RNA sequence: UGAUUCAUGACUGGGGUGAAGUCGUAACAAGGUAACCGUAGGGGAACCUGCGGUUGGAUCA
RNA sequence: CCUGGACGAAGACUGACGCUCAGGUGCGAAAGCGUGGGGAGCAAACAGGAUUAGAUACCCUGGUAGUCCACGCCGUAAACGAUGUCGACUUGGAGGUUGUGCGCGUGGCUUCCGGAGCUAACGCGUUAAGUCGACCGCCUGGGGAGUACGGCCGCA
RNA sequence: CAGAAGAAGCACCGGCUAACUCCGUGCCAGCAGCCGCGGUAAUACGGAGGGUGCAAGCGUUAAUCGGAAUUACUGGGCGUAAAGCGCACGCAGGCGGUUUGUUAAGUCAGAUGUGAAAUCCCCGGGCUCAACCUGGGAACUGCAUCUGAUACUGGCAAGCUUGA
RNA sequence: GCUAGUAGGUGGGGUAACGGCUCACCUAGGCGACGAUCCCUAGCUGGUCUGAGAGGAUGACCAGCCACACUGGAACUGAGAC
RNA sequence: AAAAUGGCAA
């Protein structure tokens, strides 16, 4: 397959561009309590489709940009 | 390197015999064993847990004539050895290429057998060895070197061996003054006298 | 406290600051006297003391005891100083290494000579 | 029966007249195999003070289920501010023990152990949290007992 | 409010016992049965027994040995506050293997002896001895 | 032209330590006006007084 | 007159819609502050009289702010049960108060005592400081100091 | 080959802490990690005799961790010892009754890739022994992927009535 | 609280190579209490010391990686260097 | 009614 990550649209502001939030729950290191982090990423969209609170695939891809590395699989779920 | 001093001190403070004469003679003959040396000897304070323990572990020591920091790597290496600790530290110390030759009546005292082995008149499995911490294993032959034989020190002692108990894991053939390690000691073949648990305590104080 | 509240704020370590700051993590220190005097210690001892202040290589200024019977310690004396404070004497942090630089061994001394300086006769 | 002194102190009481002082004594008794008891005695001297600890000992002696010299299971004792750990060890290992623990142990019958004291190491409380922990160790034939099964199936 | 109902399940059985009560009865759940069962196998209670539809209630005889209770003790490891799973050859051993620790598989509910043969591990939902 | 950090500065604030100094005696007993809390006013000083609050107040024959 | 909450009975209805809560927000005794009123009694301050070695006090005679009202501010108290909120579980006894069913029950709240257990002890003890779970706040030797400095808030 | 010849010191001895007396000194001189010791019978100062511990070292100082469960994840507390916000509402966050299905994220199992070598550990081999050197293994508790398991937790769907 | 090449887009240029790498134009974004920005300190790791462990402390020697070469700056040559 | 004060030592 292609590694794919899940996320919610947390903007969609830019042109051809969304910010992503990817959560991961991980085991706290000392306390041992799982714990929700978030990795925010931004994720090239070229027909603009994606918007806030949607959930989206998402896979790497080569630099579009200074900050973007990946760019958008699909729209599981639109808000 | 090694303690130069009086013998009879040593046994003195520790109240018991520590073998560190020949045995020609008694050691109540030779010293007042009973009492502890020095001008306080007489008086018997009471030992502390500690003390207890450090006396049981100085006595070991001055058996086989084993200074600290060795003592300690032997404790050490019979702590990460499988087995009783305790048992595993005895071992090491009958292992000692100075105490068998001793034990083989080679030597009248560990001292003399220390010489012995130290002036090179000592062979192992038919290679000369000079070093008193060697390390026998079992099947060993040690052998008296053919320029040795002929010393008298090396007979007499064979005699005081005769009248000591025979060591059951050595076999010694005298004339051809060639002894085998066949086993290495079990804890019975020790003497029950010894309280090795003490000195394991005190390593773990 | 909870799991919760220690994700939030984790255990803190304390410190512990040291107690000779003027040796800076050093063994000894080198420093010129620049007074040497007689201070009372604090109750309930008697006595008169015998310490110097000294300016240090690092630029520090702090008071040295002087320790053993008798010393040869003047103005402008270049001493060794190393940690050790006297419980009786406020404000001394430190000892005068004897036998070292400029400061003498102790005269007449037969035991702990090593702790004063002084060759063996 | 082994008898061991643990502690002897001297107390006070204030009267008119000044300070009447008095002596206490913490014994231990124990046969070596599983059976020990404690005892704590007053008197105006110290003789006979640990007298009546150590004959008070050898009426408070309670079993313990030692397994081959060492403890069945780890096991945990509390008395007063004292708290203590106590865990099974491999032979040789001895008596890894604070003061007032190695007493009740050795006297016990125990001769291998790792054992930890936490809290106060009040010899008097010492004493009671450690024969607490041994006098609730439980065997694994006591174990199949309650829950009706074989020691092969526990 | 109610946030752990096998937590209240280990409790009511504790209380019940230094009560030297006869049996517990609590809200029933699939999860309280099954624990139930693996306690009923290891023998730390007699018998239990579920009654109602709607409203199930889980019924628990409680055994005492000499008159005094067969669970010495019985604490919740994982908890919603902090949930704890090991792997088999982290399972936890309670009393030096005297006691039994309640274990959620893949498999099901089981003690940790059972987990261990089976070469799974899981949730540690309690330890009891 | 700002910010920050360090050093230093007539003088000044409070803090600590040190003589068996000077002035009182506020607290601990009902401590001789129960103590204390917040606040306000006053007074060489401890403190005093008002308002509300607490018992971590003694007494009861 | 306008208005909040609690509790009980017997049914009907919704269908986990819950618990906790950093930050945030609101409320918050007394004293105090601002503006405008009011002012009997009481009473910081103040004055005088006593007491005393002194008496800036206690006691006496007076007495202003204040205590009262409207509105705004302040945001603190031994604001205490010196005991965070919510839920479950675990022997009893005597009371108070408030519902309700048929003398006997069955609910809400509350006082005292006490069992196991717990606690350093004192004590707590189904209204837990017992046995557990969820979440939050907080502690880490005594002084220095809840002080300095900086920030925020405040008319002070 | 010749000859015991050429080869022992340092700290400590009031308690903690193994090891005690005499003389000198007399809150002095001094000691001291802590508690403390010293004002004329000092096992605490200084010397000596004796003893204890270490030993080609021994002490002292500095420095780290330990002991310290004394920041407590393992593993602590908060009525009176330090500690419950004066009270409450409430967003974020944490956590959540019960049933079925579904998913398989957490979780669990196996496999694959990787996790340098050295080091550490185990079983061996080589220097007279040891230190040291060295063969093979184990370990590297991790991360990723793939294939499975589905109890528990999470997601989704439909409920249920006991919480509300 | 921070940020205007700032964040994204389009096109041109540039690089061994993707890319605000650069530039023109367009849009107004981007980052931050899961701590941005600022301040202070610091080469990182395999490991090392300590500890029963979990931790704590540390990064000398040996090996891997990075950075620097009087100080600040710059390019040239070259497969590779600033 | 009034009714203050008393070095640190061991
Ligand atoms: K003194
Ligand atoms: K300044
Ligand atoms: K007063
Ligand atoms: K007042
Ligand atoms: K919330
Ligand atoms: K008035
Ligand atoms: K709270
Ligand atoms: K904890
Ligand atoms: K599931
Ligand atoms: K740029
Ligand atoms: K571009
Ligand atoms: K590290
Ligand atoms: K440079
Ligand atoms: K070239
Ligand atoms: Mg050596
Ligand atoms: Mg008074
Ligand atoms: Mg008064
Ligand atoms: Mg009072
Ligand atoms: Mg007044
Ligand atoms: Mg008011
Ligand atoms: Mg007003
Ligand atoms: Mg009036
Ligand atoms: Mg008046
Ligand atoms: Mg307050
Ligand atoms: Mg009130
Ligand atoms: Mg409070
Ligand atoms: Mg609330
Ligand atoms: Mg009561
Ligand atoms: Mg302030
Ligand atoms: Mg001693
Ligand atoms: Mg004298
Ligand atoms: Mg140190
Ligand atoms: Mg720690
Ligand atoms: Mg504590
Ligand atoms: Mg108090
Ligand atoms: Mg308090
Ligand atoms: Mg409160
Ligand atoms: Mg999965
Ligand atoms: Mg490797
Ligand atoms: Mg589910
Ligand atoms: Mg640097
Ligand atoms: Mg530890
Ligand atoms: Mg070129």
């Amino acid at each position: 397959k292609i590694r794919t990550l899940q996320g919610r649209v947390v903007s969609d502001k830019m042109e051809k561009s969304i910010v992503v939030a990817i959560e991961r729950f991980v085991k706290h290191p000392i306390y041992g309590k799982f714990i929700k982090r978030t990795t925010k990423l931004h994720v090239h969209d070229e027909n603009n489709e994606c918007g806030i609170g949607d959930v989206v695939e998402i896979r790497e891809c080569r630099p579009l940009s200074k900050t973007k590395s990946w760019t958008l699989v699909r729209v599981v779920e639109k808000a | 390197a090694r303690y130069l001093g009086p013998k009879l001190k040593l046994s003195r403070r520790e109240g018991t015999d520590l073998f560190l004469k020949s045995g020609v003679r008694a050691i109540d003959t030779k010293c007042k064993i009973e009492q502890a040396p020095g001008q306080h000897g007489a008086r018997k304070p009471r030992l502390s847990d500690y003390g207890v323990q450090l006396r049981e572990k100085q006595k070991v020591r001055r058996i086989y004539g084993v200074l600290e920091r060795q003592f300690r790597n032997y404790y050490k290496e019979a702590a990460r050895l499988k087995g009783n600790t305790g048992e595993n530290l005895l071992a090491l110390l009958e292992g000692r290429l100075d105490n068998v030759v001793y034990r083989m009546g080679f030597g009248a005292t560990r001292a003399e057998a220390r010489q012995l082995v130290s002036h090179k008149a000592i062979m192992v499995n038919g290679r000369v060895v000079n070093i008193a911490s060697y390390q026998v294993s079992p099947n060993d032959v040690v052998s008296i070197r053919e320029k040795a034989k002929k010393q008298s020190r090396v007979k007499a002692a064979l005699e005081l061996a005769e009248q000591r108990e025979k060591p059951t894991w050595l076999e010694v053939d005298a004339g051809k003054m060639e002894g085998t390690f066949k086993r290495k000691p079990e804890r019975s073949d020790l003497s029950a006298d010894i309280n090795e648990h003490l000195i394991v305590e005190l390593y773990s104080k | 406290a909870t799991v919760n509240q220690l994700v939030r704020k984790p255990r803190a370590r304390k410190v512990a600051k040291s107690n000779v700051p003027a040796l800076e993590a050093c063994p000894q220190k080198r420093g010129v006297c620049t007074r040497v005097y007689t201070t009372t210690p604090k109750k309930p001892n008697s006595a008169l003391r015998k310490v110097c202040r000294v300016r240090l290589t690092n630029g520090f200024e702090v008071t040295s005891y002087i320790g053993g019977e008798g010393h040869n310690l003047q103005e402008h004396s270049v001493i060794l100083i190393r940690g050790g404070r006297v419980k009786d004497l406020p404000g001394v942090r430190y000892h005068t290494v004897r036998g070292a630089l400029d400061c003498s061994g102790v005269k007449d001394r037969k035991q702990a000579r090593s702790k004063y300086g002084v060759k063996r006769p | 029966l082994q008898e061991k002194l643990i502690a002897v102190n001297r107390v006070s009481k204030t009267v008119k007249g000044g300070r009447i002082f008095s002596f206490t004594a913490l014994t231990v008794v124990g046969d070596g195999n599983g059976r020990v008891g404690f005892g704590y005695g007053k008197a105006r001297e110290v003789p006979a003070a640990i007298q009546k600890a150590m004959e008070k000992a050898r009426r408070n002696m309670i079993n313990v289920a030692l397994n081959n010299g060492t403890l069945q299971h780890p096991v945990k004792g509390v008395h007063t501010g004292s708290r203590v750990f106590m865990q099974p060890a491999s032979e040789g290992t001895g008596i890894i023990a604070g003061g007032a623990m190695r007493a009740v142990l050795e006297v016990a019958g125990v001769h291998n152990v790792l054992a930890k004291a936490y809290g106060s190491t009040n010899p008097i409380n010492v004493v009671r949290a450690t024969i607490d922990g041994l006098e609730n160790m439980n065997s694994p034939e006591m174990v199949a007992a309650k829950r009706g099964k074989s020691v092969e199936e526990i | 409010s109610m946030q752990d109902p096998i937590a209240d399940m280990l409790t009511r059985i504790r209380n019940g016992q230094a009560a030297n009560k006869a049996a517990v009865t609590m809200p029933s759940s699939k999860l309280k049965v099954a624990i139930a069962n693996v306690l009923k196998e290891e023998g730390f209670i007699e018998d239990f027994k579920v009654e109602g539809d709607t409203k199930p209630e889980l019924e628990l005889t409680l055994k005492y040995f000499q008159g005094k209770a067969v669970v010495e003790s019985i604490q919740r490891v994982s908890r919603p506050g902090l949930r704890i799973y090991k792997r088999k050859d982290e399972l936890p051993k309670v009393m030096a293997g005297l006691g039994i620790a309640v274990v959620s598989t893949s498999k099901g509910v089981m003690t940790d002896r059972a987990a261990r043969q089976a070469g799974l591990g899981g949730e540690i939902i309690c330890y009891v001895a």
